[PDB]
């Protein structure tokens, strides 16, 4: 059958194989997120609020989660992005105000949603810095979009006491920007969850919790063949 | 204005370049091998599947004596496996999840690995203490490392994401040696049956033969259209092929410096994730992206078999030094070997 | 004693047996060949847990009674008599049991999501199912010639023991699917108007099914061992109750191919298995 | 061997009209998504329009919406952009950038400070 | 470095009690199997108990089966070995071994110092034979040692489980050859070993003052393990 | 007849 | 621009560089990789394969 020394060696195999499950049952229990965003993004406050990479812990109701931060590459992100196909959610930030910066965060958004290896991962999507969108309005988006003129503000609307319609208008106007090429090719394979945020801003990371919330059920609702 | 007749000096240097190749080249290695019979049918099924890993499968590497492999998976593990009895050897913690290489040493003393961290961890094997130490990290690089190679003990090559390969001396720590050209990420490289060369792979579709000594590049191979995966030698050090993202897997030769042959077919449109030889270089692996592997006949491009058993991309593969079994990884966190 | 009475019945119970038997072997090889091929899901080990616990209803219970009732006695010595009750108890708790625990897994994955992140119930139910079937032993006093014949315990052995029976097997757990249900039904409706910024159909369609099709199996057998043991003049001992005091495992083959067909990946393993 | 050579383009009083042409080589042209990149003096690369395989998807940037119009012709493999009615600030130097992949609808790094597979560039001013 | 130290030898009335304590510091102890082997005052060496990595798997001799018990506490690297009834025949003193078993591995790598127990005076076993006892040498040239077997040791897999140790004058034994083939580490390569089947040998060449010693054969092809006589070279 | 005497018809 | 001449000018060193070897008849390293090929023809257990007898991977 076999010699004394490889039962031994089978027992060792074994030894090995009840650390990988205890490895396993906390490898399961942790939630990856993959934090990105152009480079005037302010995702620095971001974390503040909440080498080759920057990772950040934090948990809610008992519920861990990592942030990883990749910002140690070059700019071609063709090649290494393909790591995070397995990630729960990418968190997309943007800073809503020189060069056009929302044209390349729109094109690498769509870049995202459309590529072979991620077609199933959800992203969360953060406009910042709504402050300084409003006092440059109040006072240039209409040339870097000349359709912004015949716009009109959602019925659906929530506006906030003391902001001027006309940001309010912009602040909808970028949010259906991305929402327009967000459900352009959904399939309800994924789905895109927005937000509006601020400089000063606390509770983000409850906003994050429930849209992990949310996103953990529809994979259970498709794991357990409801749907 | 010295821009302009650079620029000029460059284009005329390509075109007599381009003369001499067409000039060497009169006849089709599928035309000379037109009178060869064929391979048949090559059948090939499952003998060993080894389970544990948690996560995806970027990495693998047979031993010298063509029992033992490792592998490295994104969990941040590295398994030493017995591909005789499918036993679990050793394993490795990492301190750094995103591994995307490894490499076992051809002593057996040492593996080692890499990734988005930018640095090359040599893990000793042999210790006094019974367990598994780091040797020594290797700093350097501004990217993240795609491959590494042993020479020795002593000595490693390594491909970055900041379109260098440097060579290190593990006691020192220290680069003697950097390679320099190529102008996107380089992806993989294979080393040469006597260790005089080597050739990388890189994102810019050309490929570049390096010497090690001088570090200085003496061919560069175009043919290719988009990103090039995987490269590994012909076994007898003269001719070496490449996948790459165009769907097409391409021989290349040392001597008469350009193409000879394409293995491609129209059905098949997904890129090319690692290629392998034979012991007798007859048979031509490759790994795509349909979740397949074929196998084709290397002098004369037909098709030869199909290795279907896995739920997801192939990302790595290999063939053991005597020739008796070949290994797949897989992104479904499985390896099957083949025989 | 009649001949032909006692045929018909063990035909019924040898029909019974067989259905069961291949139903269960067959998801069950389909479920293994499935497994093998990849990575199992949790409703995969459920649904292969209650395949084999309907399994062991069939050998431990239906065998038993088919060979008594073809010998028209027992020849065995008393032990086996309580052994045999005990081994005939135990499935009948575990199949009703492994249905209840899928269940369960249901409601939790779907109304607390998180809370698998913050093989238990499946071997506590087979805990409760050998712990609840304890008192058989008890109550099966010495044969006085046929196994345990006239056995009891106490006046009221014949009129709660039977009750208690009916409540723990019968109206616990489809009050409790029903609940479970429901509660789902509810959470999707709750989840699926706000959308981001269907299975509705599915659901209804599996709550009814298997709402009706366990109350239905469930019904006449316990209605009539009620009449037989509540009732005093027990009305008849006649042919018709001879078939139905014998199909206590009805649900037992019809449960294996509602979970196979809702479920699409167990279908499709098995509908590729059809032509071979 | 990816080879992308471009022609057009100059001196142009304002609100002229210039055509832009990108003749490909050593692919297969019809397989891949072809993009338009500019780089202005003291800027950084922006992206301008895009073209799918066939030419059913066509893409601008906001700034030129209306007064540009991108075209393919796969029967001899050369790329274009028409370009009328043009403004000072239009005046760049500019790129034919081929997407790194082919049968894919998406494509990543073409507006990167050292990407492979787009053009030389040519000089437009106004 | 590698360092086992043991202790609670001493002066003991039959059929009394006794514990012994080895004491490991310098390697991972979780991950190695523990072996106990004795020494008889005049006699050769003796294969006791034997306790894997996880205490899952414990065997004994025949001798002090029942009689003697082992355990281990892996948290602060400590190894018992508890004896019940002592007799005259357990006069020993006792070594703490080391051992790990994978693919490649070199079992019995590392012996401990020793500690003496002195006690006041009141079938299928695998044969191994080590013929000669002494042998007279001179530094200079080579000399061969020859060891035999009831059984043939060459296992189905290939690997021969024969294994040779020295043990110089006054110190521990030390392992030279494991496998039949196999250089310990740290250990001169002028060592050779040979054999097939029940017929073994072992070569040293170019023999110096240092090689003075005891050499013990050992099986493990089988529990119980079971050692040679020992030969004996003495210097001219 | 599983849990209580079965009417021997 | 002094980096892009001074590139320019490593690439037109490269060129002069690489243009200076001697290439040998494509005909001839076609039969020199037909020769090998053909030579180790036996050696290759993948190509033929072996007996299940000496097959290290037989039991399963």
């Amino acid at each position: 059958t076999l010699s004394a020394e490889d039962k031994a060696a089978v027992e060792r195999s074994k030894m090995i194989e009840k650390q990988l499950q205890k490895d396993k049952q906390v490898y399961r229990a942790t939630h990856r997120l993959l934090l990105l965003g152009a480079g005037e993004s302010g995702k620095s406050t971001i974390v503040k609020q909440m080498s080759g990479i920057f990772e950040t812990k934090f948990q809610v109701d008992k519920v861990n989660f990592h942030m990883f931060d990749v910002g140690g590459q070059r700019d071609e992100r063709r090649k290494w992005i393909q790591c995070f196909n397995d990630v729960t959610a990418i968190i997309f930030v943007v800073a809503s105000s020189q060069t056009n910066r929302l044209q390349e965060a729109l094109n690498l958004f769509k870049s995202i949603w459309n590529n072979r290896w991620l077609r199933t991962i959800s992203v969360i999507l953060f406009l910042n810095k709504q402050d300084l969108l409003a006092e440059k309005v109040l006072a240039k988006i209409e040339d870097y979009f000349p359709e912004f003129a015949r716009y009109t503000t959602p019925e659906d609307a929530t506006p906030e006491p003391g902001e001027d319609p006309r940001v309010t208008r912009a602040k909808y106007f970028i949010r259906d920007e991305f929402l327009r090429i967000s459900t352009a090719s959904g399939d309800g394979r994924h789905y895109c969850y927005p937000h509006f945020t601020c400089a000063v801003d606390t509770e983000n990371i409850r906003r994050v919790f429930n849209d992990c919330r949310d996103i953990i059920q529809r994979m259970h609702l498709r794991q357990y063949e409801l749907l | 204005s010295e821009l302009d007749q650079l620029r000029q000096e460059a284009e005329q240097l390509k075109n007599q370049i381009r003369d001499a190749r067409k000039a060497c080249a009169d006849a089709t290695l599928s035309q000379i091998t037109n009178n060869i019979d064929p391979v048949g049918r090559i059948q090939m099924r499952t003998r060993r599947t080894l389970r544990g890993h948690l996560a995806k499968i970027y990495a693998m590497h047979w031993g010298t004596d063509s029992r033992l492999l490792v592998s490295a998976s994104q969990d941040g593990k590295l398994i030493i496996w017995d591909s005789y009895t499918t036993n679990k050897v050793h394993a490795i913690p990492l301190r750094s999840s995103w591994v995307m290489t490894c490499a076992y040493a051809p002593s057996g003393n040492y593996v080692a690995c890499g990734g988005l961290d930018n640095i090359c961890s040599i893990y000793n094997l042999k210790t006094r203490e019974g367990n598994v130490r780091v040797s020594r990290e290797l700093a350097g690089h501004t990217g993240y490392l795609s491959c590494c190679r042993f020479l020795d003990d002593n000595q490693i090559v390594t491909s970055s994401g900041d379109t260098t390969c440097a060579l290190w001396d593990i006691e020192t720590g220290q680069q003697t040696t950097t390679f320099t050209g190529h102008t996107g990420d380089v992806m993989s490289l294979s080393l040469a049956p006597d260790t005089r060369l080597f050739v990388s792979g890189a994102c810019d579709a050309s490929a570049k033969l390096w010497d090690v000594r001088e570090g200085m590049c003496r061919q560069t191979f175009t043919g290719h259209e988009s990103d090039i995966n995987a490269i590994c030698f012909f076994p007898n050090g003269n001719a070496f092929a490449t996948g790459s993202d165009d769907a097409t897997c391409r021989l290349f030769d040392l001597r008469a410096d350009q193409e000879l042959m394409t293995y491609s077919h129209d059905n098949i449109i997904c890129g090319i994730t690692s290629v392998s030889f034979s012991k007798s270089g007859r048979l031509l692996l490759a790994g795509y992206d349909d979740f397949n592997c074929n196998v084709w006949d290397a002098l004369k491009a037909d098709r030869a078999g199909v290795l279907a058993g896995h739920d997801n991309r192939v990302s790595c593969l290999g063939v053991t030094d005597d020739g008796m079994a070949v290994a797949t990884g897989s992104w479904d966190s499985f390896l099957k070997i083949w025989n | 004693r009649d001949p032909l009475l006692a045929r018909a019945e063990l035909a019924l119970l040898s029909i019974v047996f067989v259905a069961v038997a291949l139903s269960n072997g067959l998801v069950l090889a389909a479920l293994a060949r499935r497994g093998r091929r990849g990575h199992w899901a949790p409703i995969h080990v459920f649904i292969g847990h209650l395949c084999l616990a309907d399994l062991a209803v069939a050998l431990f219970q239906v065998l038993p009674q088919l060979a008594w009732k073809a010998t028209d006695r027992f020849r065995g010595p008393d032990a086996l008599c309580r052994a045999v009750k005990y081994l005939q108890m135990v499935g009948m708790y575990a199949s009703s049991y492994m249905i209840l625990a899928m269940t369960l897994d249901r409601h939790r994955a779907i109304c607390r999501p998180m809370l698998a992140y913050r093989n238990r119930p499946v071997l506590v139910a087979w805990a409760f199912s050998l712990l609840l079937s304890l008192p058989q032993l008890f109550i099966f006093a010495q044969r006085n010639v046929t196994d345990c014949w006239a056995c009891f315990a106490e006046p009221w052995g014949r009129r709660t023991y039977v009750t208690w029976i009916a409540l723990m097997v019968f109206v616990a757990p489809t009050l409790g699917i029903a609940a479970c249900q429901v509660l789902i039904f509810r959470e999707i409706h709750a989840s699926l108007v706000p959308g981001p910024s269907a299975a509705v159909a599915k659901t209804v369609r599996m709550t009814l099914v298997i709402v009706v099709v366990y109350v239905l199996c469930w019904a006449p057998f316990f209605l009539v061992q009620l009449w037989a043991a509540w009732d005093p003049e027990a009305p008849l001992e006649g042919a018709p109750f001879v078939l139905l005091m014998l199909l206590a495992s009805l649900n037992s083959c019809t449960n294996p191919w509602i979970y196979a067909s809702f479920s699409s990946s167990v279908s499709s393993e098995l509908r590729s298995l059809l032509c071979c | 061997q990816v080879q992308l050579q471009e022609s057009g383009g100059g001196l142009v009083q304002p609100g002229g009209s210039l055509r832009l042409s990108c003749a490909a080589s050593g692919f297969t042209f019809s397989n891949y998504k072809m993009n338009w990149v500019r780089q202005a003096p003291g800027k950084g690369l922006e992206w301008v329009s895009d073209i799918s395989q066939s030419g059913a998807s066509i893409s601008y940037t906001g700034s030129v919406k209306g007064r540009f119009t991108i075209s393919r012709d796969n029967a001899k493999n050369t790329l274009y952009l028409q370009m009328n009615s043009l403004k000072p600030e239009d005046t760049a130097v500019y790129y034919c950038a081929r997407c790194p992949a082919p049968f894919t609808r998406d494509c990543f790094d073409v507006t990167s400070t050292t990407y492979a597979y787009r053009g030389q560039g040519t000089q437009v001013t106004v | 470095d590698v360092q086992l130290v043991e202790s609670g030898g001493g002066l003991v009335q039959p059929g009394g009690s006794r514990k012994l304590s080895c004491s490991a510091s310098g390697f991972a102890f979780s991950s190695f199997g523990m072996h106990w082997v004795r020494q008889a005052p005049e006699k050769g060496l003796e294969w006791v108990a034997y306790i894997s990595s996880g205490s899952g798997t414990i065997y004994y001799a025949d001798t002090v089966k029942g009689r003697f018990t082992i355990s281990r506490d892996d948290p602060k690297n400590t190894l018992f070995l508890q004896m019940t009834s002592l007799r005259s025949e357990d006069t020993a003193m006792y070594y703490c071994v080391r051992s790990i078993y994978y693919y490649g591995s070199s079992p019995f790598d590392f012996w401990g110092q020793g500690t003496t127990l002195t006690v006041s005076s009141g079938g299928s076993d695998i044969v191994m034979t080590q013929a000669t006892s002494s042998v007279p040498v001179t530094p200079g040239l080579s000399v061969s040692i020859s060891c035999r077997s009831s059984k043939s040791l060459l296992h189905s897999n290939g690997n021969t489980y024969l294994y040779w140790f020295l043990q110089r004058p006054g110190q521990s034994p030390q392992l030279l050859i494991y496998r039949m083939s196999n250089l310990a580490s740290g250990v001169p390569d002028r060592f050779s070993g040979s054999g097939s089947g029940t017929a073994f040998t072992l070569t040293i060449s170019r023999l110096e003052a240092e090689d003075v010693g005891v050499y013990y054969c050992m099986q493990h092809l089988e529990y119980p393990l079971t050692f040679g006589a020992g030969t004996k070279l003495e210097l001219k | 007849c599983y849990f209580q005497n079965c009417p021997r018809g | 621009n002094t980096a892009s001449i001074a590139q320019a000018r490593k690439l037109v060193e490269q060129l002069k560089m690489e243009a200076n070897i001697d290439r040998i008849k494509v005909s001839k390293a076609a039969a020199d990789l037909m020769a090998y090929c053909e030579a180790h023809a036996k050696e290759d257990p993948l190509l033929t394969p072996v007996p299940a007898s000496e097959n290290p991977f037989r039991e399963k």
